[PDB]
């Protein structure tokens, strides 16, 4: 949930070539593969039902479905630490819920806010500054860092430049295998 | 002038045929490949003058199941009562694609042309092709394929037929060129919606003003192309990677197994020499998937030559017009 | 309310008229059938018809109705359009046979809605004329029916009607549909000739004395309507947007002719 | 013997929070009722339709909840022709029930699943619609407007007769945040005004945001949220901002999202691609301003041409 709902959101802009096919998808395939879906009861739904609303960041919709009746369902209490496993967990949520603006909500963002972004997610400002810092050196977002002002203009305009290269995603498979047909033949 | 290979002529679809087509245009089957009828023409000077064609009603709620031949047998009875006999000189669709030759319908087109060699199969294109180049495609199937019949078979009759190497696309005939005088009264309808009841002629020039402005016209087409060229192209190459996983990569190791044993024993068999060289599943070619692979990738490129020029002529127009 | 005001048929039935009348199968003068049409009970939305062989003379009356009922089953089975509305006949108009086949139509007993075919080279008389009748009481003679004329509307699917619009250009002189793009830019230029020849004379008429009368804020509003959406005012920022459009079509077009190469390139090393 | 006990199989499970077998139960009852078409239908389908209403309220989306309430409105008027419920307050109650359950959500987030076979559940929406008695899946306010064809916008109580005339037809980017919300509170009346019609306040919020934002975004092309925050004086502030960002990200409109100075201009034109109508249906009343694209020349040029001749 913390190495899937983050990792493959950077190549899931119709940019598939990092595919990990042993994950929640063992569940995610089958418990959206039905029609009548209301309040979750089991572990897998009561995990997936706020996973999908951790996807569309919703920073408290993602958290406060992991701390209702799980505590007696042997998630929170069952570990011989009461509020320290959740203090580990919900911190690990509050950090992977600024790293949602990173890959997800950056579309038509030309100006960006930073004081209020950590105040919104009620986290230590530096603790959510250092992973957005990580995202520049690791994820290399089409955005520009100027952190003496504590703002970043993005200039992210690949909006429909990315779709004729969605037609190149395959002209890659064209180009990959014409670098493989003679390997076949000769 | 308009002869193909020995038996066939071009087609001549006067506009009064075209209107019984576009009544069942892309509706009673929108995202459903309705075979929109059989081209009931006749054999006149250089041309298969189509006169009246009847739309065939596949059981269209969400799919297409083949309906009664009693329909076709009464539509032919019906046309015989006032019009020509059932001189079916082709069959026609549209139907929800810009310039595509459907393989299973190309087999329905093949056996149709083996039966009546004087046949061109129409692919109508309304504005769904984005307007767009070549709207009426009376695509007949190669007579060199109609020679090596039946049909295009997978492993045998592929190397044999692709040493004969029958063409993949052939004779997309010129259709409606001349004042046939069926015409008459739809001309006499122009001079009235040229005249004072002219509210309907402009509204056809309206289908011009809410086509462009708003419709993804490039993008959503290029996205559907962005889906078509990733699956079809990689699969043909997965074919053209699996075939020489077997053509050479196997026969590299098949002869390696054979040559190692000194190519048999003098006093006995030659047991494993008879056992070795067991032919792989594609030994040759796989020219059945591939021929229509040729057609449908070459068809990707007509859509592409469509997405070519349709484009250009906006980039011309809005760089032209804008600039004043 | 009057059921008969306007009958909404399109050139399918116009093609059903000519073809049925240009083969006939020895159809001397008069061909007839049962009209197929839907009813909004104010505007009569029509689509198809179907025809019969007749010996329509004096005093022999002939419309194969049972056959027209059975191909009504065909026409509805092929397309869920309509149900039978009346009789549709060739020239001449209202006489004794038209009402003796309305008897043959009251045999099945729906509300009658007709359509005459004009066999004449007139221009004043409209090519096609629909008909209803009131009174329509008639427990008397055969059928003393009081005929109302019905003006026609040519209103169905518009890419048909623009398909018609090029059938109008066939009608002028075909005009095959081969060079779609190249030739719809020729008629786009032809439209622009209509503009300049129209706009110049409606100017110079008011340079003389009292022009721009039917062209003050009619075409004056539609000069404004030309420039509403072509061209855009004079915005060079939007010309750059386009000049990047000139880049992406080149790409769409380049990808296009390369996958043309990728046909024979990949698909035919089968061919060795 | 069967259908009355198969609705216990349903009603008992939904009262004990069991939704997957509640869906199985609404499947079984309809599979049962299908072969009881041979006798004429008894007019006690309302209770089954009021249960599946209580299942689709949160299980399926309120597209399916409102659609089964459209069904329940129609068949319960059919009741009051034969049954004759001498009930004017009930007339108001069922018509307002339909109308308040209509404006819920504009567009679905089926792009968590787009990854693997997008066409599944959208095709399954037919399998839900056929259970409902629908032939095609549900569309939008066109439903309520071919049902103000009937006497509903007068049958509804003059508590909320007058308001829908502002939600849909009578539009203003300044005077509808202070039109909808007064009568939101006027129906918030919990105890005697059915305390079940109060779950529609946070979706009326959600709709009002993304709708009236389309309005403002097409009406003008630049107002700073420095005053838009108070210009929409609802019950929100920071989730208001983040729901404006939610309207931007899933693209009911396009505004340049995260402006610090809060000078958010909308832009022209650049994007009548995928995200103008969101996706195809128009949620704008006849305000929206103009844009240009490709063939648009032929169009109005050749329109305005052939009518004056």
């Amino acid at each position: 949930y913390l190495v899937s709902a983050m990792l493959l959101e950077i190549p899931y802009m119709a940019a598939h070539e990092s595919d990990a096919r042993r994950r929640m998808i063992s569940k995610q395939f089958h418990h959206q593969l039905r029609v009548g879906e209301r309040q979750p009861l089991l572990g897998p739904p009561e995990s997936m039902r706020e996973h999908v609303v951790a996807a569309s960041k919703a920073m408290k919709m993602g958290d406060w479905k992991t701390c209702h009746s799980f505590i007696i369902n042997e998630k929170m209490n069952g570990k011989v630490w009461d509020l320290f496993p959740e203090a580990d967990k919900v911190r690990t949520m509050l950090v992977r819920k600024i790293q949602e603006e990173s890959l997800r909500t950056y579309l038509f963002t030309y100006s960006s806010v930073y004081d209020s972004i950590s105040m919104e997610t009620l986290s230590d400002m530096f603790e959510l500054d250092l992973p957005t810092v990580h995202s520049i050196i690791s994820k290399m977002i089409i955005n520009e860092e100027l952190m003496a002002s504590l703002d970043q203009p993005t200039q992210t305009v690949v909006m429909h430049r990315t779709e004729p290269t969605a037609q190149q995603n395959l002209a890659l498979q064209l180009a990959e295998k014409l670098g493989s047909l003679v390997e076949n033949n000769e | 002038g308009g002869s193909g290979d020995s038996a066939v002529k071009q087609v001549q679809i006067d506009g009064l045929v075209v209107l019984k087509i576009i009544k069942h245009y892309q509706e009673e089957g929108q995202g459903t490949e309705v075979v929109q009828g059989v081209l009931l023409g006749l054999v006149v000077e250089d041309r298969l003058e189509i006169t009246n064609c009847f739309p065939f009603p596949q059981h269209t709620e969400d799919d297409a199941d083949f309906d009664e031949v009693q329909y076709q047998m009464e539509m032919m009875r019906s046309l015989r009562h006032v019009n020509i006999d059932h001189l079916h000189v082709g069959w026609y669709q549209s139907t929800y694609y810009g310039s595509f030759v459907t393989r299973a319908l190309l087999d329905s087109q093949f056996s149709y042309q083996h039966a009546i060699e004087e046949s061109v199969v129409l692919i109508y294109d309304p504005i769904k092709t984005a307007q767009g180049s070549l709207s009426l495609k009376a695509y007949r199937l190669t007579p060199k394929l109609m020679e090596v019949c039946k049909e295009k078979d997978f492993s045998p009759e592929a190397l044999k037929k692709a040493n004969i190497t029958f063409e993949h696309m052939f004779e997309e005939v010129p259709i409606v060129i001349k004042n046939s005088h069926l015409i008459n009264v739809l001309m006499w309808e122009l001079e009235k919606k040229s005249a004072v009841a002219d509210k309907h002629e402009l509204l056809s020039l309206a289908s011009s003003n809410h086509l462009g402005k708003n419709l993804q016209l490039l993008m959503d087409r290029v996205d559907e192309m962005s889906q078509d060229i990733v699956k079809y192209n990689t699969y043909m190459r997965n074919t053209s990677k699996q075939q020489q996983q077997k053509h050479q990569y196997q026969q590299r190791r098949q002869q390696e197994n054979m040559q190692r044993q000194s190519r048999g024993e003098p006093p006995l068999p030659e047991e494993d020499l008879s056992k070795l060289f067991k032919p792989p599943q594609p030994p040759a070619r796989m020219d059945s998937l591939l021929i229509a692979g040729q057609i449908n990738t070459y068809c990707q490129n007509i859509k592409e030559f469509t997405a070519q020029n349709l484009g250009k002529l906006f980039m011309a127009q809005a760089l032209q017009e804008y600039n004043n | 309310f009057p059921g008969g005001r306007v009958v909404r048929l399109h050139p399918v039935i116009l093609a059903s008229i000519v073809d049925s009348y240009e083969r006939r199968n020895e159809g001397a003068a008069r061909v007839i059938g049962t009209l197929l049409g839907t009813v909004d009970k104010h505007s009569v939305e029509v689509t198809n018809c179907f025809s019969v062989p007749h010996n329509e003379s004096e005093d022999e009356v002939a419309v194969d109705m049972e056959f027209a009922k059975n191909m009504y089953e065909l026409h509805k089975k092929v397309s869920p359009n309509e149900l039978i509305l009346g009789w549709y006949a060739t020239g001449h108009d209202i006489t004794e046979h038209s009402v003796l086949i309305h008897e043959y139509y009251s045999r099945e007993a729906p509300n009658p809605i007709h359509l005459t075919v004009d066999t004449s080279l007139q221009n004043g008389r409209m090519s096609i004329k629909a008909y209803v009748s009131t009174s329509m009481g008639v427990p008397g003679r055969t059928m003393g029916v009081m005929f109302t004329p019905l003006t026609v509307k040519y209103a169905y699917y518009d890419t048909e009607r623009i398909g018609v619009d090029l059938i109008m250009k066939t009608c002028f002189s075909p005009n095959r549909v081969i060079g779609l793009s190249s030739d719809l830019q020729q008629v786009g230029g032809a439209s622009a000739r209509i503009q300049d020849a129209l706009s110049t004379v409606l100017q110079y008429a008011e340079d003389v004395l009292s022009g721009k009368v039917s062209a003050d804020n009619t075409v004056g509003r539609f000069l404004m309507s030309l420039v509403n959406q072509v061209p855009k005012i004079v915005p060079d920022d939007f010309e750059t947007m386009l000049n990047s459009n000139i880049n992406d079509l080149l790409m769409v077009t380049y990808l296009a002719n390369l996958t043309q190469s990728q046909i024979a390139l990949n698909e035919k090393l089968v061919n060795l | 013997m069967h259908l009355e006990t198969r609705l216990v199989q349903l009603d008992s499970a939904i009262s004990m929070e069991l939704w997957q077998e509640a869906f199985k139960a609404v499947e079984d009852i309809h599979g049962l009722f299908s072969l009881s078409k041979k006798p004429p239908k008894p007019q006690l389908m309302a209770n089954y339709y009021n249960k599946v209403s209580t299942v689709f309220w949160k299980s399926g989306n309120a597209l399916f909840h409102a659609s089964t309430l459209h069904r329940l409105y129609h068949l319960s008027r059919e009741m009051r022709k034969n049954l004759t419920q001498d009930e004017m307050q009930r007339m108001s109650t069922r018509v307002l029930l339909a109308t308040l359950s209509i404006p819920i959500t504009p567009e679905r987030t089926d792009i968590a699943r787009l990854l693997d076979m997008d066409g599944i559940i959208v095709e399954k929406q037919r399998r839900l619609a056929t259970l409902l008695g629908l032939q095609a899946p549900p569309t939008r306010i066109g439903l309520i407007n071919d049902m103000v064809r009937f006497n509903v916008l007068q049958y509804v109580v003059p508590e909320v007769k007058d308001l829908y005339n502002w939600l849909e037809v009578e539009f203003n980017p300044l005077k509808l945040c202070e039109r909808v919300t007064k009568v939101l509170n006027w129906v918030r009346e919990q105890p005697e005004k059915e305390p079940e019609l109060q779950q529609y306040v946070p979706q009326l919020q959600s709709n009002t945001i993304l709708r009236l934002l389309q309005q403002v975004a097409q009406i003008y092309q630049s107002i700073e949220f420095s005053r838009l925050t108070s210009l929409v004086p609802f019950v929100d502030a920071f989730q208001l901002e983040r729901a404006i960002v939610d309207a931007a990200r899933h693209c009911d409109l396009q505004v340049r999202i995260d402006h610090t100075s809060r000078t958010l201009s909308f832009g022209s034109d650049l994007n009548y691609a995928t995200r103008e109508d969101a996706p195809i249906g128009p949620h704008l009343q006849s305000m929206p301003s103009e844009q240009i694209r490709n063939q648009l020349t032929a169009m109005s040029s050749v329109l305005a041409k052939a009518l004056e001749v």
